[PDB]
């Protein structure tokens, strides 16, 4: 194959240069499990037992015993497949555009296949990370003109049946009001018996800067960040708490546990960018190529994610 | 088209209301780690206490007699069981299978303890209950002796499950 | 007035964000391109880049050329220019096109998605009769006199 | 069956694609091994 | 119960009537050994004659524009194709993936030959046809040039398929 398909050989050499996604930091190693498909749906069944009555004493002779029931729930996860096309130079045509310092046509914005693929892969990965955190696909900084997606395709920010808190516009700078809502949201969380788990916090940089201020007269030797860490530790049974900063978020705080039993990420094994065998070729030096990637595979339990939105109006 | 989809969802919900274990696809996992009050559901088949020497009979049924008192109806096909009470009561349906349309029923000669459908929420503990014409338990001329162990618990708009022990017929 | 800016830049580019990084005049071709599209090239008179073109005939010694124009003489839409050879890449009016095109600097605020567009005498799109063009976005200003817009052209109308 | 192995030689596009997914998985495993919070 | 099941059947039939390939399980196989007149079906996607160099565009759709003329409607989400005609005609829908809810459209700049939905059974061969507001073809303000090749064929109460060739716009 590598003796026949130059483009396949080029991708194999250049695949190591693509950087790992930042979404890996948002999840524990145990929370991510690969599945095997490209487009469609999968079903997961969770079995739970229950006690139907008080236990019975084993005294003398008896044959009437209490019963233990069972029940199951099934959750359907929708996947999707998307593709992008990019132009580049034909392999035989590179030698006629090689220069002492670079290869390519500067005037017409044409690259060798290896360079174009690496840049195109990086752009796709950024869009992948945006969807995982936000649940939406868009290329506008305004966030409008979103691509309509399938049902049962949610991200962390748009997962339904989760706790959402809104900070009023007038209190957007009042850190005390912000912490008031967070505590109320932390109260409404329902972790069941899995509360003894590490937690993860994601904040936009603007909120991150507000946190590093000294904790409020005023005090010292303590920051708003540490106050948040203690408050979260009150509900996770004094477990570890991690904080991360993502430029993708805007005036929003995300809190969710790091237990696979509550939130699990099950993406396709072909989610990351993958080259396509179809390569358009003409009489000129311009060729076209396609890259494929798969979206979907986030599963979470009801009322286990806290979403604080700071209204900047 | 969308209106047809909405009407289809409405009728599907209405049909699934009268079902033992309706199959639904949900986007999230419901969490019920608390082990208390996890047994009062419409899919809890059988009884709270079950003996190895209990007599179970499977019969073809008409309608939905699940968790209701049943009576034999003769019509050509074999006789079936229909949800009903009064003096015609033959047994109580404790399990159902919709694929084969077969109801598993305990005869009236065998005592039972379990959750059954009640007419309304006016039933308290230590109350004498009678099976009505629809096979539902209503507060009290009782041919059988059924006493409520708990109070009526509501799950759906009309679903009322009450824990009752039935131990034969009166005189 | 050029596919690539004539003046150099004193600054490196920041390749961090991925949103709204395509509203540049150097963006050639169409946003969604079919592999079964018919692509022509012609000698270029003037700078018809990102503009509707019409056939231009000289005395006869030289072959015909393409010049920015519209109205009853619209032949296609120019989507690329090679400056070294002066060859203008033209997509015929009989072929579907979707991309960023020059917009008239008059009432550009009034252009909204879903507005009918027609080419003027200078190959610039304007809000409306004979050409089926619909704006898919709002006017993006790249220069005090240069406005581009996302529009789809799908042939002539009756 | 990963692109990291130089001895590995795919025979067709399908094996090439499977190697890519294996290569991505190994990198994800390697990242979590070397991740410290 | 029984009334609910009957309503479920009626709603399911009405919904699946407006479907390209509704999934209906049958108790027995059908006989179609004759090789003639097997192409007049609602699930016969694509066109009678298709060129390798045809242009296809996939867009999200609202409603059910299958085998109908489509227009572009811009709303926040991306623009979507909706069943409509008149002077707003952008193309014709030739296929729909219901899982992704994505419709495939051939632009009006390309010529097509295939079966399309007609307004009623009043269409004869060699007739000029116009797309109505609903994206259905009606007998003749013909901004486009479409000619019927066969007569209107009936599959259902409102399903009328007619073989038409569309080759651009008039002047």
């Amino acid at each position: 194959l590598f003796d026949e398909n130059y483009y396949a050989k080029a991708v194999a050499n250049i695949i190591g240069e693509v950087k790992d996604p930042i979404m890996y930091k948002w999840f524990s190693p145990d929370q991510i499990e690969d599945v095997d498909l490209q487009m469609g749906y999968q079903k997961t069944v969770k079995w739970d037992a229950f006690l139907n009555a008080n236990p019975t004493t084993i005294a003398n002779e008896v044959n009437t015993i209490s019963t233990i029931g069972f029940s199951s729930e099934v959750v359907r996860l929708n996947y999707l497949k998307l593709q992008y096309k990019f132009r580049h130079l034909k392999q035989t045509s590179e030698k006629f555009y090689t220069s002492d310092s670079y290869i390519g046509d500067i005037n017409n914005n044409l690259l060798p296949f290896a360079q174009a693929y690496k840049l195109a892969s990086s752009e796709i990965i950024k869009l992948i990370n945006h969807f995982v955190l936000t649940g939406t696909v868009s290329i506008q900084k305004d966030g409008k003109n979103q691509k309509r997606l399938l049902p049962n395709m949610y991200g962390l920010l748009n997962m339904p049946e989760q706790i959402k808190e809104e900070v009023a516009s007038g209190d957007k700078d009042k850190m005390d009001k912000i912490f008031e809502k967070i505590e109320a949201g932390l109260s409404k969380l329902e972790l069941g018996d899995e509360f003894s788990t590490p937690m993860m916090v994601i904040v936009d940089p603007a909120t991150s800067l507000k946190l590093v201020k000294p904790y409020a007269a005023a005090s010292s030797c303590e920051k708003w960040e540490d106050v948040l860490i203690q408050t979260i530790k009150a509900i996770n049974n004094r477990e570890d708490v991690y904080i991360e900063t993502s430029n993708l978020l805007k005036h929003k705080i995300l809190i969710y546990p790091l237990n696979s039993e509550l939130i699990k990420f099950k993406p396709s094994k072909y989610m990351l960018p993958t080259p396509n065998e179809q390569v358009d070729k003409d009489s000129t030096d311009v060729a076209h190529s396609y890259i494929d990637f798969v979206l979907g595979g986030l599963l979470a339990t009801r009322k286990t994610i806290l979403q604080v939105n700071i209204k900047q109006s | 088209t969308t209106q047809l989809v909405k009407e289809y969802q409405e009728k599907r919900s209405k049909l699934e209301k009268f079902m033992k274990n309706p199959q639904h696809d949900a986007s999230l996992l419901s969490n019920s780690n608390e082990f208390r009050d996890k047994n009062v559901e419409f899919f809890a088949s059988g009884g709270t206490r079950t003996s190895k020497f209990d007599k179970l009979e499977n019969h073809p049924f008409l309608g939905y007699p699940y968790k209701r008192g049943v009576k034999r109806v003769i019509q050509h096909y074999e006789p079936h069981v229909e949800a009903g009470g009064g003096e015609d009561l033959y047994g109580i349906c404790i399990d159902i299978d919709e694929f084969s349309k077969t109801a598993t029923i305990v005869p009236i000669t065998n005592n039972f303890e379990g959750y059954l459908v009640a007419k309304d929420s006016t039933v308290k503990v230590k109350d004498k209950l009678i099976f009505n014409k629809d096979g539902a338990l209503e507060k009290v001329k009782a041919t059988i002796n059924a006493t409520a162990l708990t109070d009526a618990k509501q799950i759906s708009n009309e679903v009322y499950l009450v824990k009752v022990a039935v131990f034969g017929n009166k005189a | 007035l050029m596919k690539n800016p004539q003046q150099d830049s004193g600054l490196l580019s920041n390749s961090i964000d991925f949103r709204d990084q395509n509203l540049i005049f150097s963006n050639s071709g169409g946003v969604c391109t079919s592999s079964k599209d018919k692509i022509e090239n012609y000698p270029a008179k003037g700078y018809p880049y990102k503009r509707g073109v019409k056939l231009s005939f000289g005395d006869g010694t030289t072959e015909l050329e393409v010049e920015a124009g519209g109205g009853d003489d619209l032949y296609g839409v120019c989507s690329d220019i090679d400056e070294f050879s002066g060859m203008a890449t033209v997509i015929p009016i009989t072929n579907n096109f979707t991309g960023y095109l020059t917009l008239k600097k008059d009432g550009q605020n009034g252009v909204n998605p879903g507005d009918k567009l027609n080419f003027n005498q200078h190959g610039e799109l304007e809000k409306v009769k004979s050409v089926n063009a619909i704006a898919l976005s709002k006017a993006h200003k790249l220069t005090e006199d240069l406005f581009i817009v996302l529009a789809s052209v799908f042939g002539n109308r009756a | 069956a990963s692109l990291l192995d130089s001895n590995f030689v795919p025979i067709n596009f399908t094996e090439f694609v499977q190697a890519i997914s294996n290569t991505y998985k190994q990198r994800r495993i390697q990242f979590y091994e070397n991740l410290k919070r």
